[PDB]
């Protein structure tokens, strides 16, 4: 095992982000036993994890990980349960992984983090209902917005414009925000008023198109541009927690739910896969750079699994 | 001074964690026993198989820190009332799980959200838990002052925020207490742990929430202002809602991270400890009726029951009440004996329920001070007190006193009376009967004979308190009729209670009573114009006496005598809670009824709804003629 | 017949009198038992030494007509609620006097007026009264339908009659019963005697009425109209009416002058008559339902109990249920054993709750009907049952029918079943635990088997009735909770009663039951839209059940199986009744519950008022498993 | 006694009616005691009465008598607890009186009769709430109205008008009658809504002017023009049960309570003389033709007083 990395990973894995080289990386949290944190990994050989001995670098949270995010391809932002939003860089010989800043501004679990299109400004969401703006470089809060009425489930930055992010509560609202309007922030969504929204992913060609992802595990396409539900597919049996769109010219869309199970989707969210590998919740999607036909999937039955689409 | 608790949805350490938070000053903790994000699967497979262990041990504290020192949490992700049947299904299995987990340990209190209107489901789980096992430990139920949903920030260009005033929406968040505790049947393990925002409401949204059990007041770090040296601070507003709800003894719960960063969190603490401190002090009153608020008594029925000593020492220990009579006596001789008659004259005096002798003296001091000559009979039908008074006779007042051991109503006196002084008052004036007494005693008083008191008035008001509805109702006793304990007046210091209209007189007697034909009977209708929404629970009573002249002694808060701590007033309770929407009147009607043996009082609302009639022939209550 | 009684209030000779109505058909007379005009002064001289006899005496009847022929009246010049002090106290003592009379002489009731709103006091007398020795006799308040006020002939120049319509004010007259009954407790020795006049109100008035306690109905000879040979009758809507009062077996009073006097007052009676005989007469059902009408029993446990001899009979005595179960099973046969198959095929026909054996015969007549083989088990819990299957099986059905002695959820069968045929349903259908016990039997059905029946549904509906809330109040028993009456159901044949909306589905069960996880457990939330001012008493439960495709039984009124006599309704009470104005919706909450020992059910109304959880966790009600 | 006339006179004296030449008419009810009837007797020495035996003529009536008129000389108009009015004639040589008609048209107890200023019409009032109007020679009901909407305690006939009448119930309404209006009642009285009205009297001069007794024992004088309440006295400690006018150019005003008393009160209604003679309820009161000074009340006592008024 590396220098500062931790003997043990904890059980519930929570993030697995591809890096533009094909390095993992990995968020765990401790939800169970006598100590409640989390830790930070990554294997530049993705077939190892989740093993730690075979690790490139690890560290040790504070508190668990409810969601993380590359920045760019040395910075990783951290969801703390403890409120905090904490940047990790990564080392020079990216040997170790070491704290940038800490920063304790949520009054409640951090439970989403998106980085703008910039990469000097990240999104964050809390249960305590606001969502922050952040200034990376100068490691401060520029803006914090009580939109919602209740806890912020995703908070997702547009592929292309760096004022421009969605969100979704438990409010029962999805928000397309642009920090350039007066008021950010405008109600979008379905004709009917339905189950409450759960996962967000835009569209990664096309501005103005996103997909959303319900309680009641139906994924659903949406057009700005129509502010018209286009369409919609019973995908899982539970809640849809994530959506991930693969790097392909006409992008798959893989379905990850509480059901346990992965789907992946064509554009007209009809099912081409599905894999009922894992034996507890799928949290977490990341297609390989090097090889776009290869999706890694991590859930809280601590399984890494790599997966082949046709 | 200030009992605080620390509210974390973060515990990676249970040992550190609570170390950290005593060494800030806190009193107890309050955090998930299950991890928030830990989300449990109970009926599908394989998530339903998931490996244990399902949280951490109760090892890792002492039963004792169990039972004092933590507070659980409802983990968040629970939604017993979830439009998804599947969320509404594991939602039950996991509150019982985590509330089965807390009982398990001990807890003295559990936390669990009202954040919407429907929390039907999530009271019918609650009250299944309480009805397993008989158990002690309070539910804090967590509501804002202010929905969320109110608070928001206008920032929504398509969904802007209502500025039209909604009296009645306003106070959404106490329909959802409100509608939850009935849901439960007014458990008394269950209370309020009420949430505070940086805005504060209309008073009426406060005033809402008056008579309710709140044990709990939580502060976000959020709401506090930063002084000159970047202190922690309260606006004047927030700083009288502290002020209030010291009064109630609530918890004070410091929720949300250190956003005065400059400094510790004992900060935000030491902030309370300062203003606790600082609150303006209670007066001899609030220093008598220290352990007294909220707790039901029984009235005193001094004819048809014989009082203990200390009953009678306790009527003592208020010498400013005396003070009074005196002056009422010494006004009332001045007024009977000229300057050029005060050797030749000597004015019969009779204290017509002397106890032990407080009248007597009184009546020696205010003959001294008159400089005018008064013969004293001291009657008295309590043959424990009449062995004080004889002792007192015999060592001091010598042959002026002559201690009379009889009912005044039976007694046949040597001679008529120029003046009878009694204390037969009770909290409603009327309720020791006064009336019977002194009109049985008055065929030996002089045909211009003066009785102190010449008069007196009881006074009803509406209250609302749903604290006292269910101290009334945990009175149900074997052996009687299961609501007998609403058709019974108790003397209580109200205190967690909400007075909906000023006080109205309900019934007045004089002395003489000068009528041909004597009725001691009423029957009167009070009119209660209420300005607020709120629940009837009941009526509290006060008097006024005119002892002689200017000279009163009052329980009525607007007129109340000072110094007269002696004596809490009276609450007559309805069966039945009654909604009242502002703008309505409060019809309340109330008889006084009377045989030979027993005067009993009856009641009944007639508006805005009608209840049944309380205590119809003194079938739950009667007073002893 | 009919059942009815002459009003007067003029008796010169109470023995010409009595005789006179007697001779003209009537079975009582109400008359006054102290001279109407005979005003009494209790408290001022001279008036109040007046000599007696204050009225005429006991001795002029037998005790017997005195307790079966004479209903007493209270005098007209008694006014409790006066303004005029002198004449409520007058008022008071001579309502307490003429009350003691009549229980002095054993009347069997006592009509009083409600003629105004204000009866508080008048109702406090009368509950003085009622709690003065426990006695039986009945107080009919006499109430009009409209309001005399609501009446008068437009014949005031400056005082013109609204001509505005007022729903709720046409209805005033029922909220002067509310207000007096309510004040009163909810008497049981209170009942109404509805006057009707010339004019009826809108129907919406009369129906205020449905569930109320009307023990009389008056009948002034002023509304009667007169036919061509001048006899008294009626409007079709006045008889519209009397066939609606008759169905509540109401006695019908007669009241003022002959204004026939081309004929004896007979005529008035005869016509009444004439009414009762020339009703639509009453369906199988009604003959069936004769004494049950609103007599709560016990919901029959045929799981957790072993059912009584007698009780089997009854399920025996409908025979087209059980030609509809034939049906089924016929259908069912063909459906399944094609005509080229008839001899190889036989089917294993189980009947899972086989009682004394109706199914088990309806199986055999459908087999021969439909020309198709058939093995049969008759599974039975039920020793004494198994006693009448095995002398059946024996002396007729032989070895084509095994009779088996168990529960069908702890039975090895020795193969599997095509068909398992069941009665197990109660009157709101799952309340017997059909699910659990077909549940519990479905391992041994073939993966293609049918159950009949494959599919049930309980349906609930709001209702008003006062009555039955007092015959639920009424049973309170000692050595349990004082409200457990209220947290139970009780089957009935609901009559005097207000369905206040149609019937909604509450829960559906099938079988086979194909979910892999199985839960039999149930949250239901119902919106009932009210249309009418009214107060909620509690819920009637039915049920539907498909046997097969479209054979189905019903008791819910819009789809109720013909001849299905066997089998009333059940009733969930609340303990409060709850106000519903018009165009207010009512909103219950159902949950069905669940240990391994015990199934239960509990309910709530959330709207447009909030009730407490009824029975949670099976506290006053569970089914055994 | 005389033919036809009963041995014993009922206990409760109801009526006391002198006619033109001072001869004594008496109502009476038996209402208490077995038998609850009423009786008729005239009186020519007024003096003996009521003693039976030197009574001039009496009759037995089938029920109670509420109210008592004469019809001119020899006439009789009876209120019944029967719901009859019934006329009742005297005899030629006037030693029997002898039923003309007796009419069963008010569907509860008859409590109030007068006679219209025509001699030929009369007015009845009823506790069953309904009025009618009399056509007596042809002894039938030409009118029946139900104005009020509680019983009828007092009807009074104008003098000079045969279209007028006063009528007061327990409804607090006092109607102004003229049948020649086709809505002929007008709800009249004072300013304020105060006390039950219980006895009416018109003035006998002034056609426009009457006096209400109230339950409260306030006696009022009104004025239909100003239709202001002029004047009133808190004259009793009861009901006002009657109200007569002396037959003086100046009228005085005869005021009988349930008190038990009899005032007498000048028109500006204070009070020049007071009996308490009577020990039991005052009924009614008539003053003398011949002696107008003289005025004789009944009372449930059975006392027949003869007052000398200053
Ligand atoms: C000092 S509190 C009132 C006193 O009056 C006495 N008391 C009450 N009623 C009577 C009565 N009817 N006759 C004599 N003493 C009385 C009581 O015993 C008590 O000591
Ligand atoms: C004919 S009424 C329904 C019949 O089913 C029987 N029964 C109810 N539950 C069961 C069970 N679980 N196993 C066998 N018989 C049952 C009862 O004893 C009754 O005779």
């Amino acid at each position: 095992l590396p220098p500062n990395a931790p003997a043990c990973m904890e059980r519930q894995l929570e993030a697995a982000r591809y890096r533009s080289d094909g390095a993992l990386l990995l968020g765990a949290s401790s939800l169970s036993g006598r100590c409640w944190a989390g830790s930070l990994w990554l294997f530049k050989d993705p077939c190892a994890a989740p093993n730690e001995g075979f690790c490139s670098a690890g560290v040790q949270t504070e508190a668990g990980v409810a969601d993380l995010t590359w920045v760019g391809e040395r910075g990783i932002l951290v969801a703390s349960d403890s409120g905090a939003v904490e940047l990790w860089e990564l080392d020079e010989n990216e040997t170790l992984i070491v704290s940038k800043f800490c920063k304790y501004e949520h009054d409640d679990i951090v439970s989403t983090v998106s980085v703008l299109s910039s990469g000097t400004q990240a999104v964050s969401g809390s249960k305590d209902i606001c969502i922050k703006v952040w200034d990376l470089a100068q490691q401060v809060v520029l803006s914090s917005y009580r939109a919602h009425a209740a806890q912020v489930t995703c908070v997702a930055a547009s592929p292309h414009k760096d004022s421009v992010f969605l969100s979704c509560s438990e409010d029962n609202r999805i928000l397309l925000w642009d920090t350039r309007c007066p008021k950010p922030a405008s109600q979008i969504g379905c004709s009917a008023p339905g189950y409450l929204p759960t996962s967000l992913a835009w569209h990664p060609q096309q501005s103005e198109v996103f997909v959303f992802g319900d309680e009641n595990g139906t994924v659903s396409l949406v057009d700005t541009k129509s502010t018209s539900c286009v369409l919609s597919s019973a995908v899982h049996s539970q809640c849809v927690t994530g959506l991930v769109f693969s790097p392909h010219s006409v992008p798959f869309l893989a379905s990850l739910s509480e059901d346990c199970s992965l789907a992946v989707l064509d554009s007209s969210l009809s099912e081409l896969f599905r894999s009922q590998a894992h034996r507890d919740f799928v949290r977490d999607a990341t297609w390989s750079p090097l090889n776009h036909s290869l999706l890694t999937t991590v859930g809280w039955d601590h399984q890494v699994v790599h997966h082949v689409v046709p | 001074r200030v009992s605080s608790g620390r509210d974390l949805n973060c515990v990676p350490e249970i040992a550190d964690t609570l170390g950290a938070v005593a060494k800030q000053g806190f009193d107890f903790l309050c955090m998930p026993v299950f991890h928030p994000r830990f989300k449990r699967e109970f009926i599908q497979e394989p998530a339903k198989n998931r490996p244990g262990p399902q949280t951490r041990s109760d090892l890792l504290l002492s039963g004792r820190d169990w039972n004092t020192l933590i507070v659980g949490k409802l983990s968040p992700w629970i939604r017993p009332d979830s439009k998804v049947e599947k969320i509404r299904r594991n939602s039950e299995a996991a509150m019982l799980q985590e509330l089965n987990f807390g009982a398990y340990l001990g807890l003295p209190a559990f936390l669990l959200p009202l954040n919407q209107e429907d929390n039907t489901n999530l009271a019918r789980v609650l009250t299944n838990h309480i009805h397993t096992g008989h158990h002690s430990s309070m539910f804090w139920m967590r509501v804002p002052l202010v929905a969320p949903e109110d608070l928001r920030d206008d920032i929504i260009e398509n969904a802007p925020t209502t500025h039209t005033e909604e009296y009645s929406g306003e106070e959404k968040t106490w329909m959802w207490w409100h509608n939850f505790r009935t849901l439960c049947d007014y458990s008394k393990r269950i209370a309020v742990a009420l949430e505070i925002g940086a805005d504060l409401p209309s008073n009426h949204v406060i005033d809402r929430w008056l008579g309710e059990p709140i044990k709990a007041a939580i502060l976000p770090t959020s709401i506090f202002l930063t002084n000159k040296k970047g202190f922690p601070v309260l606006s004047k507003m927030h700083q009288r809602l502290i002020f209030r709800l010291l009064k109630l003894e609530v918890q004070f719960i410091i929720t949300g991270t250190n956003h005065h960063s400059e400094k510790e969190f004992c900060s935000y603490l030491q902030y309370l400890e300062y203003l606790s401190q600082n609150r303006p002090p209670p007066n001899a009153y609030e220093l008598f009726a220290k352990g007294y608020e909220d707790y039901l008594q029984s009235p005193l029925q001094p004819l048809m029951d014989n009082l203990e000593s200390q009953t009678y020492e306790v009527f003592e220990k208020d010498p400013i009440k005396y003070s009074q009579y005196q002056q009422a006596i010494y006004k009332c001789l001045l007024d009977r004996v000229p300057e050029e008659e005060k050797d030749t004259n000597v004015q019969v005096l009779m204290v017509l329920g002397a106890g032990r002798g407080p009248l007597v003296n009184a009546s020696l001091r205010a003959a001294k001070q008159a400089d005018r000559r008064i013969k004293l009979y001291a009657v008295e039908k309590n043959p424990n007190a009449v062995v004080t008074l004889e002792n007192w006779q015999f060592e001091e007042w010598g042959s002026q006193v002559t201690v009379v051991s009889s009912d005044m109503r039976e007694w046949v006196a040597p001679e008529k009376a120029d003046i009878i002084v009694s204390e037969l008052l009770g909290s409603f004036a009327d309720n020791e009967l006064s009336p019977e007494c002194l009109d049985g005693a008055q065929h030996f008083l002089k045909d211009d004979g003066v009785s102190i008191p010449g008069e007196y008035t009881s006074f009803l008001a509406p209250i609302s308190s749903s604290k006292l509805y269910n101290e009334v109702r945990a009175c149900r006793e074997k052996d009687r009729d299961p609501e007998a304990q609403f058709e019974m007046p108790y003397v209580v210091r109200l205190h967690n209670f909400h007075q909906l209209s000023a006080p109205q007189p309900c019934f007045t007697f004089s002395h003489p009573n000068r009528d041909p034909m004597i009725d001691n009977n009423r029957y009167c209708t009070l009119e209660f114009p209420v300005e607020v929404n709120t629940v009837l629970h009941g009526f509290a009573g006060y008097f006024e006496t005119v002892l002689y002249q200017d000279i009163t002694l009052s329980i009525r808060p607007e007129t109340h005598s000072p110094g007269m701590f002696s004596w809490f007033p009276i609450l007559f309770p309805i069966k039945q809670p009654i909604t009242v929407r502002e703008g309505q009147t409060i019809c309340v009607r109330f008889w006084r009824c009377s045989n030979s043996k027993k005067v009993w009082y009856e009641w009944a609302v007639t508006a805005p709804v009608c209840s049944a009639i309380h205590n119809p022939t003194g079938r739950s209550y009667t007073i002893g003629l």
